[PDB]
Order: structure tokens, then C-alpha cells, then sequence
């Protein structure tokens, strides 16, 4: 079982190589293929953004996928096999990079913005959720300080509506 | 380092011109054509309800336009034209 | 917006991702209300009858690009996700023939009117291209329908395929 | 389904030489008649008709004859009403 | 030159989704061809869906059809011959004469489906036909030009004024007459031909002129259907 | 943000409403202010079944006759009603 179904969407390829690849070992080195892939699209502005298209051919979504994969052994593991079958059955998976991303993370890192009343945009990865979250927003208080606004707390509408209903 | 910039250079060529020198923004490319509709990617500057040359000899009328196709309704016979032209 | 999203629909979902032995053999995906996909037989001859292992016969009036469906001739409550299913690669055959008459048997050619066995002049498919034009004449036989006007106003002939259409 | 409905076209329309066969600008009329929902028989019908009376010099006929598909049809009475103004 | 052909893939209620290779997709209403063990499968494309795969109601049983069996098209439409070789047989939907009555090769086997002619193709006439009947030599002329319509529910068999009007009008026809048997009861189709071949208008061995093509009824709707655009293209030939 | 109340739709319900006009959960928009709550239930409760159910035995009164003495509307009558 997958640390946590991520509701399909043209994420049951990247959930089922998820999967496969733990079967393996194929962690690190999965995402590693991956990423130097999405780096690469990412490296030709055409040409692999215009190849994630509807339009392109089957021997054309065929032939795209074998020239992304022939970046020398960038390509390497089950992500070739994943990369030729999505050729074929759904042409688009820069969300499927993003959500093997999102696995990889699941598997090893887990993290995600706090919110609440904070709009910051940090991060605390780390098994566990009941040390390490403290620390994490004290520093990104502390350290940087960014954009984090909310505008005001909702409180303040909440009390607006409240007094001016009775 | 010379293989990338010739993978990515073959890659836009062997495309005819859908990829190459066109992008399909001026022209389109007919995805499918139910009856006389056609559902098209490409035409990336065509506006809504427009006349459109289906390159079959067939023209046609574009009176919708969606995330990734346009739906160009044709004024001729589907058999006229075909998928892909 | 760059683009659209990663996709619109899917037809497949297991994840082995590899070459095709399920050529024969299938794999029952979906398969509930009498109705069950089947995953494999990759060029089965469309109205094939196709026997789920569990013990349930069927016919596979479904071969939609993806999963090719078969309709489950019985109480599904044998069937179940992923049980093998073998093709038996005919047509509808039931056993009938001169030895039928006499007895109940199911119109899957099983003798089940529980007075023994059903001998016949053997199987023979169900649907096939009936007698066209040529080989036949006008009805000229008559049938008496015994009922006075059925015989008199409205006479069905012998061979012909009359309806009682009514309330 | 025509109640005189073609007919009461066809006198209107004709009946409209009464006062174009004079020369003033102020009352001739170039009247058109749109094509919807007819087979090619009824327009060339009509259009016999006009031409016995001697009405191909100040008329206009908008043709969808049936044989045309949605797309001339749906836009088929804009444009002829494009001509009209 | 080079034969495009596609793998039929998917098979659905009477349909056959046949996908096609690149620039192999077969364009709508052109005649594919699928070889069969029972023979000759017809199916015509429907929608082209995209995908490269074009959608298809055949024309013939959608039995033992296997999945994937490779269809190449026809380069055109669906065809039946056109011709005064016609005369006297039985054409098929398909086109295979199911009299047994052996090819007669005509000079084209036109497509089924074509151009209608022109406002300045389409003319008009006040012409009245001898439909040998009192009933439509007084009442009702027949037009030499004109559709002539009829009315009637089952038992009034108007199928038979149809025959008689062909047989009198061709007694006395400088052109040959023409049917279409949008899917009539087969054993009134065995009688239509045996009244018809009997009457001498269907001289099995002279030259007839009633050329009755038959959509026979008994077929997936897709034949029955296209069989008037057959008759139509025989005629307009 | 959407944030999950944590509880199943529930009314403000009691004796207390008596008189004042509750939107949809029980919000008073007359604009009469609080009204008190003798409990706060799920507005989907299960019915009483066959046992915990008994006869209509106690009768009362429609108050226009309205053809009600020859229909009654008596304890728990479901009565129903149809107009333009």
C-alpha cells in the first residue's frame, strides 16, 4: 500500500509507478530520472512543453518520448517503461512528474505549510509532527520573514458580522 | 554536450510543420470531426465565430473555443475533410 | 495557464506495465450487476461465449478498446474481481435436436427439466445469417390455429412468424 | 407546416412590383427572402415563380436549400439579414 | 499505391472502432474492408474520433469479429456497381448479390454517396406518368419529374401497386426503371422477385430493366440505412 | 481555507424558538437575538419504528371545519395538501 492514495486524476500512473518502483529499491534513484527529465523538458522551451500536446502523433508521442529518453541514461529505471506506456495511454504527465514528486515526499520527506493564520510558505521535513513544527515556524519567523500575509486574521471579520447582526 | 541541442533540434524537425515554423498558432490542426464539427488544436490567434479555411476546400465556422481545442462547426460535408489535416 | 491538466479520462488502471499474456486468459476487473470487464483476450471473436473460472459461463457481447466486457450468465456471487477467465472461443452452442422435445431444458441447452439427461442431434450455434431470399418459396402450407377466427380471419400459414400482439 | 406560410411569401413578395415598378427610391423596395428549412425543389419553385412574374430585377433569395448542414443554416439568416442592411 | 490499413480495435453494440495508422485514418462514409471467415465484413466509418481512430457501424453481423484484425480501406466510399449490368439482379447493401446470381461486372462501381445537383443542375416540369391504374390515371397523375408519395399500413401492401406501376410504366419505358428495398420482410422479398422475374420485367436471361436491391431487414441498422443511398447512386447513375 | 466544523448538521432546537424565525440551521434573522437551545440535534434522525410507534388514539381539531369533522387530522395524520 502507497503511504496515501493520491485521488487518480492522471495520478494512477504516477501512483501505480510509485508502487512498482517500491517493489525495488527504485527511490532515489525513480525520482532521479524523473527530475533530470522534468529538467530537461523544462530545458527545451519548445520542444518538449509544445510535445505536451494533444495534438502530437502516436509514432510522433512515441518518437518524442524516445528522444527525451535519449538525454544519455537520464532515462534510466521503470521510468522509461512508465514514460513509453503514459506515449500512448495520456500524453500528460508533468502533473505525474509533480505527483511522483509528491510520493517521493510521502515516502521520505511528508512537510506541508501550517496555515491557520500564516500564509508562510516553509516547510519541516520530518517524520514526526509534534517536536520539530515549533522550531520550524519560530525560525521562518525569525529568519527571512517573507510574504506571509493573510491581509488580517478572519477574526476580524468574524466580529464585524457578528456585532453588526445582533 | 552537442547531443542535447541535436535531440531537441531533430525533435522540432521530422514534425512536417505542425511543430516546425508553425506552431499550429496561425494555422490549426484538426483533431477530430464529428459532423461538422471539428474539434481543432491549433489556431492559436483565431477568435471566436470565425471563418475558417478546413484546407479540405471545405470552410467552416469556429463559434466555440475551449481549454486545449476549438470547436469549429464546418460548412461542407464531414466526409470533405479529415482527421488530422 | 500554461496548459490544460495532465488528462480528461482513462480506460486501463493495473500497473504492470509489460508485455501481454492475458491473450486467452483474462483478468475480471470490473464485474458486478451482471455485467463484468474483463482485462486480456487481446483478438476474441466478438459474441464469444468466455467461462469465468469460478464456474459461471459467459458471453462477451463487450470488446471496447481497453477492457473487452462479458455479460455473467448466472448469479454473480461466484464472480469476483480478478478470478481468471478462460475463452471457450465459440459462439453460443446448446445441444439441441429430434431428442429435445418431451422435456424443459435451459436455453443454455442444459436438460433442467429433472427427468434425466437430453440426447440431440448435438450443438449448434444460436445466431447465424437466417434463410435469405433464395432458398425459399411462398408460404403455402396452411396452419390451423384451431380457433375458429384465428383459423378464418387471420390465418397464420405454416412457417411463418406471425405476432399476438395484445395487452 | 404551411398554412399558406410559402405562399403568403410568395404574394407578399410579388406584390412588392406594384410599387417598385415605378422609380421612386422613397417607396422601391429590394426585397430578400432566407432560405430555413426548405429543400432545393421549394426554392427553385419560388424562385420560377418570381422570374414568371418578372421579379429577378429588385429581388434577393438567401439560399440554405436543405441539402446544406447546420453550420449554413444557423448562419444562414444572419448573413442574409447582413445583406439587408 | 500503398494499401492503408489500420487495426479494427474496438467492437461495440453493432459498431467496430477502427483505429487507423499515421495518416492512415480513413476518412467518414469511405468503404472499409474487413476479410472475414464467414466471408466479406462490411463496415462503414462513422465520426472520425481523433485519437487516429475512426468509428464504424458495420454494415454486416457483428459476430465473430476478433479484436484487432487488421481493415484496410477502400479508398473511397461504399460502392455498388452502376450500369445496365445491374438489371435483373439482386444488389446487396454490401454489394455481394445475395441471389447467387454471379458478378455482373458493370462499367464503374460508383461510391455510395455524392454530390446533389445544382439549383442550375436541379430543374422542374408539370409532366403526368401512365400508371396503367384508373385510380392514378384520373385522380392522381403519376409526374414524369416529380415524387409521387403513397400511404398505407400493413395489408394494403402497397409494395404491390409499387411492382405493377414498375411493370406498366416500363411496358411502355424508353429508360429502365429502378427500386430499393429498404429492409422489406424477407419472404416478401422471395416474392417481390419471383412476381418480378415472372412478370418478364426480370428477365433472368433477356434484359430486364427493374433492378431490385434489397436492405433486407435482417442486418445491423448501418446497411439498411446506406441501401437507399445505394439505390439512389444506381439511379443517379 | 474550508474548516471542518466537526459535527453533523444540527439544528438549535428547543422550546425556547417559540415565536422568533430561524434560517436554515436555525440562524434568527427576525432579528430578535438569541433564543435559548434544549438541545441541538442532527436534522436527520432516524424515525421511530414499529414499536416505539402506536395508533392514531388521541384525535384533535383542524380548526376550520374545512371539511375537517368528515376528514379528521388526528394524532400523527400525514395529511396532505395540492393547489396551483
Amino acid at each position: 500500500p502507497p503511504p496515501v492514495r493520491l485521488f487518480g486524476v492522471e495520478g494512477t500512473y504516477a501512483t501505480a509507478l510509485y508502487q512498482a518502483a517500491a517493489k525495488n529499491s527504485s527511490i532515489d534513484a525513480a525520482f532521479q530520472s524523473l527530475q533530470k527529465v522534468e529538467s530537461t523538458v523544462k530545458k527545451n522551451p519548445k520542444l518538449g512543453h509544445l510535445l505536451l500536446n494533444p495534438a502530437l502523433s502516436l509514432k510522433d508521442r512515441n518518437s518524442v518520448i524516445d528522444a527525451i529518453v535519449e538525454t544519455h541514461k537520464n532515462l534510466d529505471g521503470y521510468v522509461v517503461n512508465l514514460l513509453k506506456v503514459l506515449s500512448e495511454n495520456n500524453r500528460l504527465g508533468c502533473f505525474e512528474k509533480i505527483a511522483s514528486d509528491f510520493g517521493v515526499l510521502n515516502d521520505a520527506h511528508n512537510g506541508l505549510l501550517k496555515g491557520t493564520v500564516t500564509s508562510a510558505e516553509p516547510l519541516d521535513p520530518k517524520s514526526f509532527k509534534r517536536i520539530e513544527k515549533a522550531l520550524s515556524a519560530s525560525k521562518l519567523v525569525g529568519q527571512g520573514k517573507s510574504l506571509k500575509l493573510e491581509n488580517v486574521v478572519k477574526p476580524e471579520i468574524k466580529g464585524g458580522l457578528i456585532v453588526e447582526l445582533g | 554536450k552537442a547531443q542535447p541541442t541535436e535531440v531537441s533540434s531533430i525533435l522540432e524537425e521530422r514534425i512536417k510543420g505542425v511543430s516546425d515554423e508553425a506552431n499550429l498558432n496561425e494555422t490549426g490542426r484538426v483533431l477530430a470531426v464529428g459532423d461538422g464539427i471539428a474539434r481543432v488544436f491549433g489556431l492559436n490567434n483565431i477568435q471566436a465565430e470565425e471563418l475558417v479555411e478546413f484546407s479540405s476546400g471545405v470552410k467552416g465556422m469556429a463559434l466555440n473555443l475551449e481549454p486545449g481545442q476549438v470547436g469549429i462547426v464546418l460548412f461542407g460535408s464531414d466526409r470533405l475533410v479529415k482527421e488530422g489535416e | 495557464q500554461p496548459t490544460e491538466v495532465s488528462s480528461i479520462l482513462e480506460e486501463r488502471i493495473k500497473g504492470v506495465s509489460d508485455e501481454a499474456n492475458l491473450n486467452e486468459t483474462g483478468r475480471v476487473l470490473a464485474v458486478g450487476d451482471g455485467i463484468a470487464r474483463v482485462f486480456g483476450l487481446n483478438n476474441i471473436q466478438a459474441e464469444e461465449l468466455v467461462e469465468f473460472s469460478s464456474g459461471v459461463k459467459g458471453m462477451a457481447l463487450n470488446l471496447e478498446p481497453g477492457q473487452v466486457g462479458i455479460v455473467l450468465f448466472g448469479s454473480d456471487r461466484l464472480v469476483k474481481e480478478g478470478e481468471l477467465v478462460k475463452r471457450t472461443g465459440n459462439i453460443v452452442d446448446v445441444p439441441v435436436g429430434p431428442g429435445l422435445l418431451g422435456r424443459v431444458v435451459d436455453a443454455l441447452g442444459n436438460p433442467i427439466d429433472g427427468k434425466g439427461p437430453i440426447d440431440a442431434a448435438g450443438r449448434s450455434r444460436a445466431q447465424v445469417k437466417a434463410p435469405g431470399i433464395l432458398p425459399r418459396r411462398s408460404v403455402h402450407e396452411p396452419v390451423q390455429t384451431g380457433l375458429k377466427a384465428v383459423d378464418a380471419l387471420v390465418p397464420i400459414g405454416r412457417g411463418q412468424r406471425e405476432l399476438i400482439i395484445g395487452d | 407546416r404551411q398554412t399558406g406560410k410559402t405562399a403568403v411569401a410568395l404574394d407578399t413578395i410579388l406584390n412588392q412590383k406594384r410599387w417598385n415598378n415605378g422609380s421612386d427610391e422613397s417607396k422601391k423596395l429590394y426585397c430578400v427572402y432566407v432560405a430555413v428549412g426548405q429543400k432545393r425543389s421549394t426554392v427553385a419553385q419560388l424562385v420560377q415563380t418570381l422570374e414568371q412574374h418578372d421579379a429577378m430585377k429588385y429581388s434577393i433569395i438567401v439560399a440554405a436549400t436543405a441539402s446544406e448542414a447546420a453550420p449554413l443554416q444557423y448562419l444562414a439568416p444572419f448573413t442574409a439579414a447582413s445583406i439587408g442592411e | 499505391s500503398t494499401p492503408i490499413t489500420g487495426k479494427v480495435t474496438a467492437v461495440i453494440g453493432a459498431i467496430v472502432d477502427v483505429h487507423f495508422e499515421q495518416s492512415e485514418l480513413p476518412a467518414i462514409l469511405n468503404a472499409l474492408e474487413i476479410k472475414t471467415p464467414q466471408g466479406k465484413l462490411v463496415l462503414e466509418v462513422a465520426q472520425h474520433l481523433g485519437e487516429n481512430t475512426v468509428r464504424t457501424i458495420a454494415m454486416d453481423g457483428t459476430e465473430g469479429l476478433v479484436r484487432g484484425e487488421k481493415v484496410l480501406d477502400t479508398g473511397g466510399p461504399i460502392s455498388v456497381p452502376v450500369g445496365r449490368e445491374t438489371l435483373g439482379r439482386i444488389i446487396n447493401v454490401i454489394g455481394e448479390p445475395i441471389d447467387e446470381r454471379g458478378p455482373i461486372k458493370s462499367k464503374l462501381r460508383k461510391p455510395i454517396h455524392a454530390d446533389p445537383p445544382s439549383f442550375a443542375e436541379q430543374s422542374t416540369s408539370a409532366e403526368i406518368l401512365e400508371t396503367g391504374i384508373k385510380v392514378v390515371d384520373l385522380l392522381a397523375p403519376y409526374a414524369r419529374g416529380g415524387k409521387i408519395g403513397l400511404f398505407g399500413g400493413a395489408g394494403v401492401g402497397k409494395t404491390v401497386f409499387i411492382q405493377e406501376l414498375i411493370n406498366n410504366i416500363a411496358k411502355a419505358h424508353g429508360g429502365f426503371s429502378v427500386f430499393t428495398g429498404v429492409g422489406e420482410r424477407t419472404r416478401e422479398g422471395n416474392d417481390l422477385y419471383r412476381e418480378m422475374k415472372e412478370t418478364g420485367v426480370i428477365n433472368l436471361e433477356g434484359e430486364s430493366k427493374v433492378a431490385l436491391v434489397f436492405g433486407q431487414m435482417n442486418e445491423p441498422p448501418g446497411a439498411r440505412a446506406r441501401v437507399a443511398l445505394t439505390g439512389l447512386t444506381i439511379a443517379e447513375y
